[PDB]
């Protein structure tokens, strides 16, 4: 059982 | 029924980042950014589950870049300090000479920066104290716990001293037997 | 230090109903305390919450690969992490310790306050009731409410304002999902 991290997304520049 | 939240933040100019999992308002774990380690809120949790802390560090890197982007969009509108509400309590009924824990609950504040000090008879105490990371709220402020195990006696009084940029004077919350 | 602060927050939320039957995922981004863009699994794409988040909504919605990654999050992320920690989170049951002791409403009067201390239970849902000689006392009841200790335990004080007469028996009755029948503690004057 390994927790999964929901990835952040790079904002628009 | 249940809500699980993966909460993250990054704060300038302090360059402080945080990453944690929340279950129904309780912390499951957080990632120490310095040690790059998963820190389980209860030791039992680390025997049934795992988490690779590298995934947290990558998210913090994106949040850092996003904050610079959002700061430009807002035309560098800074955050407004919200001072905290502080409560001092024991986790069990107090008996003389029966070991107990003092709990300092710091609530409803932002930004997540605070200087907390335990005082016994007006002097700082460091032996045996512990604390949590900044915990998220649904109104997107923060809360925090500090703990001090102690032997109750009529000879001692205690204070939790909390300083926050939203406070003019340091906030002292008292407790005595 | 009076330098201005700038804060970025992200919250990835998984809401579960009836176990993992109904699940909803929210990808939420915050500037200071203001949510500006979010992904709701009920909608299937990002929506700007304020004007500050419109560039992110348009940009992120143009990436079909990112969107389907978010649309599968209820399976690959929410339901997965639910099963990872279900044994020590969903099914965690700790029964409370119940103490009863008197107190004073005025520091020089007599004991006119019965405190029912209910400590160390999980989860938070709990019902505390006061009785006098087998009759439920619903008047004069004050409580701290539910207090979170921050260590996966709760506590609460339920106080009954009363003038104890000799021979009276008071019982504090506690109901909690970790119990199969009410937990009662008596106090005699
Ligand atoms: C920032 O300033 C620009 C230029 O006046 C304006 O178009 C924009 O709406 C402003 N944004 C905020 C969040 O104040
Ligand atoms: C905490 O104390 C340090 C000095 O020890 C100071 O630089 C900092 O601004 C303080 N932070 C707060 C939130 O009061």
């Amino acid at each position: 059982g390994g927790y999964r991290a929901r990835p952040a997304k790079a904002a628009a520049t | 029924e249940h809500v699980i939240i993966q909460a993250e933040f990054y704060l300038n100019p302090d360059q402080s980042g945080e990453f944690m999992f929340d279950f129904d308002g309780d912390e499951i774990f957080h990632v120490d950014m310095a040690k790059k380690e998963t820190v389980w809120r209860l030791e039992e949790f680390g025997r049934f589950a795992s988490f690779e802390a590298q995934g947290a560090l990558a998210n913090i890197a994106v949040d850092k870049a996003n904050l610079e982007i959002m700061t430009k969009r807002s035309n560098y509108t800074p955050i407004t300090n919200v001072p905290p509400e502080v409560t001092v309590l024991t986790n069990s009924p107090v008996e003389l000479r029966e070991p107990n824990v003092l709990i300092c609950f710091i609530d409803k504040f932002t930004p997540p920066v605070v200087n907390v000090t335990w005082l016994r008879n007006g002097k700082p105490v460091t032996t045996g104290v512990s604390e949590t990371v900044f915990l998220p709220r649904e109104d997107h402020l923060f809360r925090k716990f500090h703990y001090l195990p102690f032997l109750p006696s009529t000879e001692d009084v205690y204070d939790c001293r909390v300083e926050h940029w939203g406070l003019d004077e340091p906030l002292l919350k008292h407790w005595e037997f | 230090d009076t330098r201005p602060r700038f804060l970025e927050q992200v919250k990835h939320e998984c809401h579960f109903f009836n176990g993992t039957e109904r699940v909803r995922f929210l990808d939420r981004y915050f500037y200071h305390q203001e949510e500006y863009v979010r992904f709701d699994s009920d909608v299937g794409e990002y929506r700007a919450v304020t004007e500050l988040g419109r560039p992110d909504a348009e940009y992120w919605n143009s990436q079909k690969d990112l969107l389907e990654q978010k649309r599968a999050a209820v399976d690959t992320y929410c339901r997965h992490n639910y099963g990872v920690g279900e044994s020590f989170t969903v099914q965690r049951r700790v029964y409370p310790e119940v103490t009863v002791y008197p107190a004073k409403t005025q520091p020089l009067q007599h004991h006119n306050l019965l405190v029912c201390s209910v400590n160390g239970f999980y989860p938070g849902s709990i019902e505390v009731r006061w009785f006098r000689n087998g009759q439920e006392e619903k008047t004069g009841v004050v409580s701290t409410g539910l207090i979170q200790n921050g260590d996966w335990t709760f506590q609460t004080l339920v106080m009954l304002e009363t003038v104890p007469r000799s021979g009276e028996v008071y019982t504090c009755q506690v109901e909690h999902p970790s119990l199969t029948s009410p937990l009662t503690v008596e106090w005699r004057a």
